[PDB]
């Protein structure tokens, strides 16, 4: 099998992001200009976003032994491209205060977006591993971007060591799986099988360890508040949105296309991990005074909810659209919240009563805090409703009980932050205005698709892969 | 003629020895050395898996594994040089100011 | 005897349980990297054992 | 077709109060009065146009006016509104109490009154939508979207004498209780929808389609249990009642949030509309547990209300006891008990509205709410002690007020069904008289126990006196002539009772 021009037509976002990586590299090497390389990165990401239309006009095809492109890959590519664009938009006013070079940030963001796109298009074990590492390594760079600051260096060292250990775990499980089956494709895991054999189960368990590190799942979740607090706020935005979206998309692709998802033991241990993730992530954010650690535990809880939606994929046919809707709502809410945090942290030097000096940012922050709690008139409620419907349909009662309990605890701390925005405390540049517009459209999209969610349902259901 | 189980057991032994050196050692350089040991052990398991089935996929996965190993070693070495420059010691347990 | 609203405290018991459990779980986030790697290894052993027993 | 507008014009009015706030501080109160007057006018127009007095019972469903619009066609979800006699009565009561809540906060010249009024009519539109909507997802959406402005009003605009931490704690307790109960109600709704899909094969969230759903015993019991847990937190039913006195005490000192927010009990309407017809057999099996919970609620609320040193907390526990009476009324399967329940909810809303307004004005006069710091206040004000005496007389079940009519028809139907629960509830009425006398004697009679009660206090103005006298006249007319109210709700109550007792 060889590469046809239609394959490169379907390969448009990957080629565009690689080309703009090379172009940003050459422009940085020509002259250190922050605005020019920032505009080049935004132009390349938007070019990939509008080349998604030509990818959709092409069709669904298995472009490589590695890649497969369909509506699934299109939707997750669009999500990670939106996350990368918002990361650049929030990063530029933060980078205006950086005394050191400000040009490698957009290069690393573009390379991580390339890794996310390759994770969205992955249909092979090698593609899955390469996409995980291509997400992780620019995140090593971006988390420790302000290495003069102590906490950024702490988070960089912790993330690098822990993610190298998780990559080693995942690669060893991959090697055990390949020793069992003999093919690394996503559709030939256990085709020779008596679906339960200890070597394949152990390999899938080690890949579960690696992916659960990458998805902040209990008990591989201890890095999340530390890395989220230490990293810069646009880096926290990217790590909360794009990494989670891409890794969970490739996790669902692996657990849908493989026959190993029908095994009861993996479903049982995933239910245990989802229960522990929801309860632990919600309970750990009760007494959190810092917004970044609170949002890290929030990410743990929301990935637990996504796990609950993923467990019932083999029984019901509506789990995938539930995960898509929840991930769209979670992306928008995390973008709004971390964008308010980034705009309050910009420019880089080195939230109580926010309404009395910055009222629009307080409005966006309290809307996103309502959205993350699963409260109606917001998109997070639509996602939680989808997760609960999927759990009820396949009769997972422990999981939906955990969802209700965790939603109550999240209600407590999210609404505490929301009222603290309106208590009594004791910029001037169009890039900051662009960030404010981005978080405002995020809040407006959350409210509108909470009131009227049906167009998002139509777009998500039209993103239908090969059943 | 050579059992696959013995090669996988060898790779598992090297992996758990690398993790032992990762956990019990406090200097950051030995954590990076242990990380190199685990990534070489996973690559070794991939080569045994590819040699059992007679395919080049294990060797290609080994190539990707050691490309990742080299890139992560360079990144961790730069981060360790930063830690030694701004702290003047390689104690990894003093990196604990972020808690709770 | 009832002016303290005993049923209100009976239903406020799980709030106290949630607070105690959250404060207990927050002690695991001590900020040490070697503990994080050890906890990852512990979780790997736990999930592998749960996969072997079923 | 007027029902979408009946829900919408509070929301448009609240948006106009927010927008026209820049025109002046004294502008949004007038806008709120105009839009609640219009909402009450359309509710009265539906009352005069529906012809509820000469309506028979054609079986469930039987709606006087309905509206359909597709909302989420993937799940078969529609903005589906329907009005009959019971829904119309609660909508008219909602408009009346919203007008009273807007009039009760007329003396605020604060800087941010526009958002206060916006949240107030958001609450009012949410509770109107709860009464009107029969689609399960839309009913749940109104049920939980009226919750956020309640939280924000209690937390930010609440009792100024208390600290911010106490108001935040009370608001968060109320929100956690009500939204967790909403979530388990959503679990019950989703499981009912999936059972209906497995039986038939069509995505229906409609109330009329879910009635013809075959369920085994045990599953229907759990769905009924989730519905009852939601309607037991929102009633309140003990021990799921701790949010109510905390939310009432840390409510805004004007008293508008109590009238608009909590004094219309959507839980008993939800039991009559949804818990009883959708789960007849499960509710018939649950009737002893619910009725004994009502008994415990009546006596527990009386024992609290005697032992509170705070008057607002006392009235909250009066609400607990009266809704325990209503809970006993719901699970009897009797025409007379259901009609008495409807009369009791309306009369309790009016009487507790009068009590809360008079308590708020008393706090405005004397700057304290502790009942140990006041006494002998009959000779200190002009109108307030006599009107509070009338409303405390009304709340103990006195003839000439609608509370006696509602409670006695409840007890007549209950004694037709179960005698022991009836006699224990009548002794609960004795306890109710006991706490009403205790509140009256510790509030307005005796000698002055402090210096603020030892001086002559200013009298009430014309607007508050007019609204209190309107409440007094309405309670007297309900007590002496409840026949139009009984004839208005005779068809829907008959349909619900026939569906409840004909399927068992
Ligand atoms: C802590 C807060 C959250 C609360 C806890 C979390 C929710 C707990 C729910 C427990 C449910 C226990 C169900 C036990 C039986 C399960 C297996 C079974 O036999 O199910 C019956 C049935 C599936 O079999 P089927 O062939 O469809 O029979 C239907 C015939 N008409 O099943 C079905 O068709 C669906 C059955 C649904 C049962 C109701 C579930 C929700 C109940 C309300 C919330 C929980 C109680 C409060
Ligand atoms: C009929 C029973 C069976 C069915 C139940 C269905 C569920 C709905 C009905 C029950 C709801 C119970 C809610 C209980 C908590 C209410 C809120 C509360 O009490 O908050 C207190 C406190 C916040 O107040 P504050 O003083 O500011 O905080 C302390 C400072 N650190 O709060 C905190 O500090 C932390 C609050 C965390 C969130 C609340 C706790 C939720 C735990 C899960 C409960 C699920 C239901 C369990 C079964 C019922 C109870 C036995
Ligand atoms: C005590 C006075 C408190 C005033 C609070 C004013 C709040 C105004 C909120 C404006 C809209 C923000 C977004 C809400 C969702
Ligand atoms: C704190 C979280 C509590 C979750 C409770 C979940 C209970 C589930 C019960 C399932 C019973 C299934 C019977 C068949």
């Amino acid at each position: 099998m060889t590469i046809t021009p239609q394959n490169l037509i379907a390969l448009l976002p990957l080629l565009i992001v690689g080309l703009t990586v090379v172009v940003v590299m050459l422009s940085i090497a020509w002259r250190r200009n922050h605005f020019l390389n920032a505009t080049l990165s935004v132009i390349g990401l938007n070019a990939a976003l509008v080349s998604l239309w030509f990818v959709g006009q092409a069709g669904a095809m298995d472009v490589t032994p590695l890649m497969r492109v369909d509506g699934f890959a299109m939707l997750y590519t669009g999500l990670v491209l939106l996350a990368s664009l918002a990361t650049c938009t929030f990063a530029y006013p933060w980078l205006e205060g950086y005394n050191d070079n400000k040009d490698e940030f957009y290069l690393l963001v573009l390379i991580a977006a390339l890794g996310g796109i390759l994770l969205a298009n992955a249909n092979h074990l090698a593609s899955l591993f390469l996409g995980i590492e291509l997400i992780s390594l620019p995140l090593f760079g971006l988390v420790g971007y302000a290495f003069r600051q102590k906490r950024s260096l702490e988070a960089s060292i912790k993330y690098t060591i822990l993610s190298a250990a998780a990559s080693s775990f995942l690669l060893f499980g991959m090697a055990l799986v390949y020793a069992q089956s003999g093919d690394l494709s996503f559709v030939a895991l256990g085709k020779n099988l008596m679906l339960n054999e200890p070597l394949l189960l152990a390999g899938f368990g080690l890949m579960i360890v690696g992916l659960g590190f990458k998805l902040s799942l209990v008990p591989f979740h201890l890095w999340t508040p530390d890395v989220y607090q230490g990293a810069p706020a646009p880096v926290s935005t990217f790590l909360a949105t794009a990494s989670k979206i891409a890794i969970f998309g490739v996790v669902m692709r692996l657990f849908l296309y493989a026959p190993v998802g029908d095994s009861e033991a993996i479903r049982v241990v995933l239910a245990i991990i989802a229960f522990a993730s929801i309860i632990f992530g919600n309970l750990m954010a009760l007494s959190q005074t810092n917004i970044k650690r609170l949002l890290g535990y929030s990410s743990i809880s929301h990935l637990g909810y996504l796990l609950v939606a993923l467990i019932a994929l083999q029984t019901g046919e509506m789990s995938m659209e539930a995960v898509g809707v929840y991930l769209a709502g979670y992306l928008f809410s995390s973008l709004g919240a971390f964008g308010v945090v980034s705009l309050m942290s910009s420019p880089y030097r080195g939230y109580r009563g926010l309404f009395w000096h910055r009222p629009i940012l307080a409005a966006v922050m309290t809307v996103m805090m309502l959205s993350l709690a699963g409260i109606p008139m917001t998109l997070g409620f639509i996602g939680k409703f989808y997760v609960l419907a999927v759990g009820v349909q396949a009769h997972l009662w422990w999981l939906v009980g955990a969802v209700v309990v965790g939603s109550a605890i999240g209600l407590y701390y999210y609404l505490r932050v929301a009222v603290s925005l309106y208590l009594h405390a004791p910029p001037s540049n169009w890039q900051y205005s662009a960030g404010g517009i981005v978080v405002l459209i995020s809040a407006l999209l959350v409210l509108v698709l909470g009131v009227w969610p049906q167009p998002l349902i139509s777009i998500v259901r039209l993103a239908m892969p090969l059943m | 003629m050579i059992p696959l189980q013995h090669g996988l057991i060898l790779a598992a032994i090297l992996f758990v020895l690398g993790l032992t050196g990762l956990v019990i050692r406090r200097n950051l350089l030995f954590m990076l050395i242990g990380l190199e040991i685990m990534i070489n052990a996973s690559a070794l398991a991939f080569v045994v898996a590819g040699s059992y089935w007679g395919q080049t996929d294990g060797q290609v996965m080994y190539i990707l594994a050691i490309s990742l190993a080299a890139a992560e070693a360079s990144i961790g070495l730069a981060l360790l040089l930063q830690l030694h420059r701004r702290r003047q010691n390689l104690n990894i347990d003093s990196v604990s100011e972020m808690r709770g | 005897l009832l002016k303290r609203d005993p049923l209100n405290s009976m239903m406020n018991i799980p709030a106290v349980l949630s607070r105690f459990a959250g404060k207990g779980l927050l002690l695991s986030e001590n900020g040490y990297l070697r503990w994080y790697v050890a906890s990852m290894s512990i979780g790997a052993v736990v999930v592998l054992a749960l996969l072997m027993v079923l | 077709m007027l029902l979408p507008w009946l829900i919408l014009i509070p929301f448009i009015g609240g948006f106009l109060c927010w927008q026209t706030e820049r025109f002046g501080v004294k502008v949004p109160r007038w806008i709120a009065l105009i839009t609640m007057g219009l909402t009450l006018a359309l509710s009265l127009q539906l009352w005069l146009q529906g012809g509820y007095s000469l309506t028979q019972s054609a079986g469930i469903p039987q709606w006087q006016s309905e509206f359909d619009m597709p909302w989420i066609p993937r799940f078969g979800i529609s903005i589906h509104l329907a009005i009959d006699g019971l829904s119309l009565l609660m909508v008219v009561l909602t408009g009346l109490l919203g007008v009273l809540a807007v009039l009760c906060s007329w003396k605020e010249i604060e800087k941010y009154q526009g958002f206060f009024h916006l949240n107030l009519m958001w609450i009012l539109g949410g509770v109107i939508g709860v009464f009107l909507a029969i689609d399960m997802f839309l009913f749940f959406f109104f049920w939980e979207m009226m919750l956020v402005p309640m939280y924000f009003l209690i937390a930010l605009w609440g009792h100024k004498a208390s600290d911010g931490k106490t108001r935040i704690t009370a608001a968060t307790k109320f929100f956690i209780y009500t939204q967790a109960s909403g979530l388990v109600m959503l679990i019950a709704i989703l499981a009912l929808v999936f059972v209906h899909y497995n039986a038939t094969g069509v995505w229906t969230f409609n109330y009329e389609e879910l009635l013809n759903t075959p369920m085994s015993s045990g599953v229907e019991y759990l769905l009924m249990l989730g519905f009852f847990i939601a309607f037991a937190v929102k009633m309140p039913v003990v021990p799921l009642h701790g949010w109510l006195p905390d939310a009432h005490s840390q409510a805004p000192t004007a008293g508008s949030v109590d009238l608009a927010g909590i004094l219309l009990k959507t839980a008993a309407y939800g039991l009559l509309r949804f818990s009883l017809p959708l789960f007849p057999n499960a509710s018939a099996e649950f009737a002893p547990i619910a009725m004994w919970l009502g008994v415990i609620g009546i006596f527990y609320g009386a024992w609290m209300a005697f032992a509170q040193t705070d008057i607002k907390r006392l009235i909250a526990y009066t609400s607990v006891s009266h809704m325990g009476f209503v809970l006993i009324a719901i699970y009897t399967g009797s025409q007379l008990a259901y009609q008495g329940a409807v009369i009791q909810m309306i009369a309790h809303g009016l009487s507790a509205a009068g009590l809360f307004i008079l308590c708020g004005q008393l706090y405005e006069r004397i700057h304290t709410r502790d009942m140990r710091m006041m006494g002998g206040l009959w000779s200190k004000m002009k109108w307030l002690p006599a009107l509070s005496l009338f409303f405390a007389v009304a709340t103990l079940g006195m003839p000439g007020t609608g509370n006696f009519v509602g409670e006695f028809m409840i007890l007549f139907g209950s004694f037709q069904v179960v005698p022991v629960i009836t006699v224990i509830s009548t002794f609960g009425l004795v306890f109710a008289s006991v706490y009403s006398l205790a509140m009256l004697h510790r509030a307005y009679f005796g000698k002055a126990k402090s210096q603020i009660a030892s001086q002559e206090l200013p009298g009430m103005s014309l607007r508050e006196l007019f609204m209190i006298l309107l409440l007094v006249v309405l309670l007297v007319l309900l007590g002496f002539y409840p026949q139009p109210i009984l004839d208005t709700s005779h068809s829907a109550i008959g349909n619900i009772q026939q569906w409840f007792v004909n399927s068992v």
